[PDB]
């Protein structure tokens, strides 16, 4: 499966993403309207990959058009980048079991994580601009790459097309955020502590989401949803919780209080303490 | 004996630091710090609890089943 | 941690 | 008496560690360190307490407090 | 020896304030106060503990105990 | 004063038994015991915390902090 | 010295009262207090904590540990 996301206009890319939520995820029953839902991905074998073309960095110009992206099926990672040019696919190193026919495979030491990727590029996400602009620094910047090695610049390129890619495709709230800056206004997305959070609890929220039943609220970790336009507006992807994100611990994903669906992990961290008095004098 | 069974319906802290649960309509104190927390806990996520004791007043002696 |  | 019942609105851990809630609009501090993790268990959980005490002005102490579910 | 692995089936908080967990079919007591709600929060959110003493016979008493993420 | 309001980004307890959270981007300190489960549950349910000195320059201590849902 | 940085794989209560910890591969051990309810919270929520210690061999004490939500 290749899919292209467009980056010519705000139109284009919501289309682009939509296309692709549509091809590989199937709407939950209760967190769904029109054609606008939480989508849980289909199912497929492990290694399973779709291709993404990287189009439109340039309005609606067929230029800055041999970046693919190779993303895993099952949990949207992105396994690494291919030059189209050279068709040369460069593979993280937690993806060695991702087969690409066709291209020249470069396995690479550096591994996929948000902690190493942060690290080579010395970029944190909470805080990091992304414009069309920087978009195209990226494009440049993967281009020039060669080597087994992520470079600083390489790896601000991932960030940047990770979080607008995959990302985007899992959080419809960084969607809505990033698309701001395709328009012609060209302002600049900043991703904000609480887009960075979203990312790291996809794995919790896609355990919690597939118990929705119309309660006021959901509550997971630092994560509050308080109606179902608030979860449309956040989330669109989630895994298959029914992958080894789903569960940290236990086998109770939810627990009804109050008519707040709660993370039974969440409610069970704040539960777990004794009686303060002799907490704090027994040091 | 099992003075009662079901869910907590409230829990309450006293000005004496003892601790009040109402459980199938009858209401029961517990001088045990520890469960305090511990029932707060069983009322917040639906567990049943069994409130034991000779008399069936305080206890010091009760069940925890999840729902 | 998170992967990418 | 019932000084105020309702959600807690904040909660706030205070320099001589005493513990202060927000219910109804009111303000109530306690020195029972107990009653700091289960206030904040309520507040998380948007339980329904009852502060009982002697003095129901805002500002006041209180030792007895209920905790309801809806 | 490892007695028991699995989820807490009921907790009992004792009359001399120990604490028992019934864990594959078998009932053990601790008397370490800390385990206390260690143990709840692993019952309310069925995580697999690893209940380790010298007897495994159901009523036998245990001071280690393992929380396992399976 | 308030020092720092926001979401507590990390904590951390130090071998000198002071407990480090990190709020808005600035670290402040406590030494009560009594704030370290309040502050954790605040970090991992994202609780706005609002921490309170009358001298909030950086990596100072604190006694006093204020909890909100949002 | 940063010894360990990871989830908690498995946590366990030892019979000298002091906590173990598994984060990435190696286990780690304390005798603070304050840590076990702190630590367990950590495992229930998939924290990454880092443990910080003099020795980093599997087996040794920590008295440092931060939580981290990434």
């Amino acid at each position: 499966r290749e899919f292209t996301i467009d980056f010519s206009t705000q139109q284009s890319y919501v289309s682009s993403l939509n296309s692709i939520r549509t091809e590989i995820s199937t709407p939950l029953e209760h967190i769904s309207q029109g054609t606008t839902s939480v989508s849980v991905i289909n199912h497929t074998p492990p290694g399973s990959y779709f291709a993404v073309d990287i189009r439109g960095l340039d309005v609606y110009q067929a230029r800055f058009d041999h970046l693919r992206l190779i993303i895993e099926q099952n949990n949207l990672y992105v396994a690494g980048f291919v030059n189209t040019a050279t068709n040369t696919f460069y593979r993280f190193s937690d993806f060695t079991h991702i087969s690409v026919p066709g291209v020249t495979t470069v396995s690479m030491t550096t591994d996929s994580s948000y902690t190493t990727l942060q690290r080579v590029a010395a970029l944190e996400r909470s805080g990091m601009q992304i414009s069309r602009h920087s978009l195209v620094s990226s494009y440049l910047a993967l281009m020039e790459f060669s080597g087994n090695t992520m470079t600083r610049d390489a790896s601000r390129a991932v960030l940047r097309f990770v979080t607008v890619t995959a990302e985007a495709l899992r959080f419809r709230q960084i969607q809505r955020e990033f698309r701001q800056a395709l328009s012609e206004t060209a302002p600049v997305y900043t991703m904000t502590p609480g887009d960075v959070d979203l990312t790291l609890n996809w794995g919790r929220i896609s355990n919690v989401l597939p118990e929705y039943r119309g309660e006021d609220g959901v509550r997971v970790g630092r994560i509050s949803f308080n109606n179902i336009s608030a979860i449309l507006g956040t989330v669109a992807v989630i895994l298959n919780c029914h992958q080894p994100e789903c569960q940290i611990t236990g086998d109770r994903p939810v627990i009804k209080i109050n008519n707040t669906l709660w993370e039974s992990n969440t409610a069970a961290a704040f539960l777990n303490r004794k009686s303060q008095f002799l907490y704090t004098t027994g040091k | 004996a099992d003075c009662a069974k079901g869910k907590i319906e409230f829990s309450k802290y006293n000005e004496d630091d003892t601790f009040t649960v109402k459980v199938d309509g009858k209401e029961y104190w517990t001088s045990r710090w520890n469960l305090q927390p511990l029932l707060q806990s069983a009322q917040l996520t639906g567990m049943t609890v069994t409130i034991k004791s000779s008399t069936c007043s305080g206890f010091a002696e009760v069940q925890f089943n999840n729902d | 941690r998170r992967r990418a």
